[PDB]
RNA sequence: CUGCCGAAGUUUCCCUCAGGAUAGCAGAAACUCAGAUCAGUUUUAUGAGUAUGUAAAAUGAGAGUUUCUAGUGGGCCAUUUUUGGUAAGCAGAACUGGCGAUGCGGGAUGAACCGAACGUGAGGUUAAGGUGCCGGAAUGUACGCUC
RNA sequence: GCGAAACCACAGCCUGGGGGGCCAGGCAAAAUCAGCGG
RNA sequence: UGUAUAAAAAUAGAGGUAGGCUACUCUCCUGUAUCGUAGAAGAUGGGCGAUGGUUGAUGAAACGGAAGUGUUUUAUUGACUUGUCCAUGAAAUUCCAGAAUCCAUUGCAUACGACUUUA
């Protein structure tokens, strides 16, 4: 069979990933951003020079299959504050923006256009 | 058997204090201070005498009389006039290259037996690094408490080790030359 | 340890039907028996156990296995008696004492008595 | 606040026992405070309420009294022997007491 | 219950009880011995006082007649004297009894 | 609770033996009647004396002549095992006879897992003279200069109350 | 007998502990454990270690690992949790990590009868249990810590004003003429 | 349906065959002595080889008899010797009990282990077993050993 | 839409001890659909 | 049915004490403590003494994130103000009781549910 650790073979709750792993923080270094999410559009195929050391194929020209990602700009809406707990991570309290792209308000509801637009 | 005791003459020092089962030794060249929750004693100091008292004590416990009285024996001389332990190199083949970082408390040595490895070795606090103009390959370890000296000495001598070879043919390493008193 | 085991240091028994008597280490029979005595026609001379008696700083100067009239003459020497009541330690203990055998009248006056006492709460 | 309370708290342990047989006839009661067996030949005769409530409202009360006695001591930390009119409901295991001062003895 | 009082005369197995009445405003009443709770406090003078007009007819059941009060407050200028000559004890009828917590009945004493 | 028996008894006198001789033993027994059981079996294992016709002429209990005296006692005494015969000599220090006998009692049936019927004691005597000491422990005990804190501190004191569940303070222990 | 209790776990017998509280639960007391890392096992280290690997070795059950779950474990196997006389006797036990907010403002009383000093001989070895499972799969052992020190310095700061008031009324306590009254009662 | 009584679980023989037996145990009726008549008992006296049998005071009990009429003649466990045996089990009898017809407490659980024989209830008190918690009952006292 | 029969003491979670019912443990949340072990 | 009480640390030791890192002295050896405690279930008044205490409503300000279940500084308020001393009353209670789904769409999904869209 295929590996146990993946186990079980259950459909995924989430339709989009989840980044259940991030980055160490550091307060010596700057502030910068960790992750993105972008948009799979396709893939197609490039001609690149393989500048590898030490390799047979060293300083010369090989073919390498790429993927296309989208990636337009996000827009920040908010921030959320996690406190180290006994109990692990806890969310505090979360502020937002003042006008959510519109996008966004459907995302709080199933049913947009019937609902009275209410959110926030 | 119901007493055991044992008595420390105090040299000159600073202080020898024995506050809360923890000696801050002072001595004229500095301050160090080790715990001793280690092991349940009667510690006095009055006068110049330390008193170490077991009452109705188990040989187990009783061996660790003499291991304390050694043990302040060590840093009381240390804190008094320090402690230099003699490093010697040999060399069979390729020569060893050695350089002191931050004032010595880091060695790093180089080209050994032909291997490229930069081992480096971050010598324990208390213990600092010189290398010894007077003779060749002569390498001090000037530190006020043995155990960390001795400690870093069999940390460097082990890190210089051989592998898959045979000893009787070859010769280069570091090892221990001799110990004393920094002065 | 200011509490040692010293032939001649006072001790207070804390149980058995002696409990609250005053009494002296007088010879050291084993690291678990001992043999105490005291004036006290009430305390006559036995071998008790170390597991009753707590040891108290006051300690007398006494020879070993003097008996009761030779302790009687060397305690009423050294006026023991009423050097134990001058400690903090020893004026707790009748109090508590004493306000075992109150009884119920004797309760409230002590109820008018820290009331009076609590009133001023005067604090500059 | 201070002005009543003129019994003593308990707690109905459990029945007297053997290792697999209950006896609910007599019931085991822990005064709060007694502390020998000795002790608890105070209390004894003394009598002990269990007092539950319930929805209906009896005579403008919802409140409910079982009555009993103390009977006897039972082992050596000062728990007693109890006998109730009605044998206390199995429920009640851990639940409170109170034993009030009479009939006196002093 | 929990009203210190004093006890009058013993009438068999009950007790002839009051209070004074302008102190605690307790009527004279029978108590059984089992429900009582006897103090150490210094003794009252009682002997003084009338008792022999109490029998357990004249507590039995046949809007209280006047000389009913008019004999308690004849017995209370009997007893005030006292309880004025001896330090806290008229306060001390007024006082309630009440268990604070943390107490045990057996050890302390009455 | 033990205690001293002098047990003296003789034989049945008959014609062919008119005055049997009384033997005497200072023997231990926590009652009279043991006295006797321990008596008869001493005895007829080692004189071969039938029971049956033998009677007890006196049975006395010896109180301690002086128990506030303290004292170092040495105990001769015949352990029986595996093999059945050990010449083993203990020595205890304290102020009764019978006090040191309790705890060699005590100590056999710890030390040595002993059982009271395989244990025959064979002389307890009195010493004296801290020369005739053998003992380590009771020499440094016996030493003019005795001095020591009060071990197991925490025996000492315990926790003295009824039933002190949830004490609302650490206790010193000191 | 109160009716909410906070039992300090510091110092404390793993084994001595729960027995005591065990039964106060089947009485019907709220008992609260506090600081269930600092409890004390007899045994040196290494082997309270490998008696725990062979409770994780032990696989079909759920091997809690934070020391409060060790502690309601121990606390489980006393009870006859499963009858609903001690299913819902466990539910009134509450054993946490350090010392949460509600009740750190409350007194904690603490165990004679299974403090580590009067149960084991000096020199004894042991183990800690908050050590232990950190190294058996916990991973809060550092913010407990941290947590607990800060509280540390809030309780000693609180200290030092109550200690400067109940100093003022130490000073003021002799000015009652009353304390020679009080000493003829003995209070 | 309730009540009362209540075994043997084995000899004896006969018997080609299966059995038949007499006896024992369990009963029912008819008749003697108020007995020194019996006893799963021990003494007294021995005689012979610490044991053995025998006859002749202690203790308890009312002991008897002739007549018929059922049921039964399995096995399991443990002790004593025991002769034959050996890596080691064993193998064989004779003997003694209890289970077999029997619930109950304890031994975590249990055919033989430890206690105890059962009308229906009340109180008292025990046995064996036990008193850290589950679990009724000392996180008792004392003296020791063990990491 | 029509529509059975076998079968059925009672049922149904596993480890260890004496199997699914006993003892001590682990655990323990309805109703259901599909492939499929014992 | 007083739902009264928050250092820590160690037990072969801690804390406090005043001065200039401490000399020295003191406390510990339990909470059998400390705090709160009357009133026909807490009445009506009268004085004497002190600027207090207790609360309820507040005006709040500050603090508390580990599960903030609150703490404090408090200005404020009108009560109650046993602090101490006096007078009136009890009683025959006469012995305990706005959203989401379906219908509809999509296909990144799909045995059917479900999931991702749109409407």
């Amino acid at each position: 069979h295929g590996s146990l650790g993946f186990l079980p073979r259950k459909r995924a709750s989430r339709q989009r990933g989840k980044v259940k792993a991030f980055p160490k923080d550091d307060a010596s270094k700057p502030v910068h951003l960790t992750a993105f999410l972008g948009y799979k559009a396709g893939m197609t195929h490039i001609v690149r020079d393989l500048d590898r050391p030490g390799s047979k194929m060293h300083k010369r020209e090989i073919l390498e299959a790429v993927t296309v990602i989208e990636t337009p700009p996000m827009v920040v809406v908010g921030v959320v504050g996690y406190v180290e707990t006994p109990r692990g991570l806890r969310s505090l309290t979360t502020v937002w923006a003042e006008h959510l792209s519109e996008e966004v308000k459907r995302r709080f509801y199933k049913n947009w256009f019937k609902s009275k637009k209410k959110a926030f | 058997d119901i007493y055991k005791d044992e008595t420390l003459t105090i040299p000159k020092g600073v202080t020898v204090d024995i506050k809360a089962r923890n000696v801050t030794v002072t001595g004229p060249r500095g301050t160090l201070k080790q715990n001793l929750r280690h092991v349940d004693i009667e510690m006095k100091k009055q006068g110049n005498t330390i008193k170490f008292i077991v009452w109705h004590g188990s040989r187990k416990h009783n061996a660790c009389i003499r291991s304390v009285y050694s043990i302040i024996n060590n840093m009381i001389i240390g804190v008094t006039q320090g402690f230099r332990y003699k490093m010697r190199l040999v060399y069979a083949h390729f020569p060893i290259n050695i350089n002191l970082t931050e004032n010595g408390t880091v060695v790093e040595i180089r080209n050994f037996l032909g291997e490229r490895i930069t081992r480096v070795i971050k010598c324990l606090p208390g213990v600092t690094v010189s290398i010894s103009s007077a003779v060749k390959d002569e390498i001090i370890l000037e530190g006020n408490s043995l155990e960390n000296v001795s400690q870093s000495a069999a940390n460097i001598k082990q890190i210089c080790n051989v592998r898959n070879k045979d000893i009787r043919k070859f010769l280069d390493g570091i090892y221990v030359s001799e110990r004393g008193n920094i002065e | 340890f200011k509490r040692y085991v010293e032939v001649g240091r006072v001790v207070l028994v804390t149980k058995g039907e002696y409990t609250g008597k005053l009494a002296v280490i007088v010879d050291i029979v084993d690291h678990k028996r001992a043999l105490i005595d005291s004036p006290c026609s009430e305390f006559p001379r036995q071998v008790i156990r170390y597991g009753s008696v707590v040891l108290t700083h006051i300690v007398m100067k006494l020879p070993r296995g003097a008996r009761s009239g030779i302790v009687a003459k060397k305690w009423k020497a050294q006026d023991v008696c009423n050097k134990w009541a001058s400690s903090a330690w020893a004026k707790k203990l009748e109090a508590k004492k004493v306000r075992s055998q109150l009884n119920d009248f004797d309760r409230f006056a002590v109820m008018r008595l820290k009331k009076q006492r609590r009133e001023q709460v005067n604090v500059a | 606040a201070q002005g009543h309370r003129l019994y003593v708290k308990a707690k109905h342990l459990s029945f007297q026992r053997s290792k697999h047989v209950i006896h609910p006839g007599t019931s085991i009661v822990k005064i709060e405070g007694c502390d020998s067996k000795e002790e608890a030949q105070f209390y004894l005769g003394k009598r002990v309420c269990y007092v539950y409530k319930s929805s209906k409202a009896v005579r403008g009360s919802k409140i409910r009294v079982i009555w009993g006695t103390i009977a006897r001591p039972h082992g050596n930390s000062g728990a007693v022997r109890a006998r109730f009119v009605h044998n206390l409901p199995a429920k009640t295991f851990g639940s409170s007491l109170r034993v009030m001062l009479y009939p006196s003895n002093i | 219950r929990g009203k210190r009082v004093v006890v009058l005369s013993q009438l068999e197995d009950t007790l002839v009880v009051t209070g004074p009445y302008k102190v605690n405003g307790v009527p004279i009443r029978r108590v059984n011995h089992r429900y009582v709770i006897a103090t150490s406090a210094p003794k009252i003078d009682v002997s003084g006082v009338s008792v022999e007009k109490f029998t357990k007819a004249y507590f039995a059941k046949q809007a209280l007649p006047a000389e009913r009060i008019a004999d308690q407050k004849a017995v209370d200028a009997k007893l005030l004297p006292a309880i004025k000559a001896i330090p806290n004890m008229k306060e001390y009828l007024a006082a309630s009894f009440a268990l604070s917590n943390g107490d045990r009945p057996h050890l302390m004493k009455f | 609770a033990l205690k001293e028996y002098q047990v003296v008894g003789r034989k049945v006198p008959t014609e062919h033996e008119p005055v049997p001789k009384l033997f005497r033993m200072r023997l231990f027994a926590p009652n009279e009647s043991v006295a006797k059981s321990r008596y008869w079996y001493f005895l007829k294992m080692i004189n071969k004396v039938k029971k049956a016709t033998g009677e007890i002429v006196a049975i006395n209990e010896i109180s301690e002549p002086k128990p506030l005296k303290a004292k170092v006692f040495g105990i001769w005494i015949r352990y029986d095992s595996r093999s059945g015969t050990h010449n083993m000599y203990k020595e205890f220090r304290d102020t009764t006879r019978v006090g040191a006998v309790e705890a060699m009692y005590a100590d056999m049936a710890a030390r040595h897992r002993a059982r009271f019927r395989s244990i025959r004691i064979l002389k307890v005597v009195e010493v004296e003279k801290k020369e005739d000491v053998r003992r380590n422990y009771v020499k440094q005990l016996l030493n003019p200069h005795l001095k020591f804190p009060l071990p197991h501190r925490r025996t000492g004191v315990v926790g003295l109350a009824g039933k002190k569940v949830f004490a609302p303070h650490r206790p010193s222990t000191f | 007998f109160q009716k909410v209790v906070v039992i300090d776990a510091k110092g404390h017998l793993l084994g001595r502990l729960a027995s005591v509280v065990a039964k106060q639960l089947l009485g019907g007391q709220k008992v609260v454990v506090v600081r269930c890392e600092e409890l004390n096992i007899s045994g040196h280290f290494f082997r309270n270690k490998l008696k725990y690997l062979a409770y994780l070795r032990k696989a079909c059950a759920f091997h809690f690992r934070a020391p409060s779950r060790i502690f309601q474990k121990a606390v489980r196997g006393m009870l006859p949790h499963k009858t609903a006389r001690g299913q819902a006797a466990l539910e009134h036990l509450q054993a946490v990590e350090g010392i949460p907010p509600p009740f750190d403002k409350q007194k904690r009383v603490v165990v004679p009868a299974a403090l580590r000093v009067l149960r084991l001989k000096p020199g004894r070895k042991y183990c800690t249990v908050g050590r232990l499972s950190s190294e058996v799969g916990w991973k809060y052992n550092d913010i407990v810590a941290k947590l607990e020190e800060r509280r540390k310095v809030k309780s000693a700061a609180f200290y030092q004003a109550k200690l400067a008031k109940q100093k003022k009324i130490a000073s003021a306590k002799e000015a009652s003429p009353v304390n020679q009254k009080l000493s003829q009662f003995g209070y």
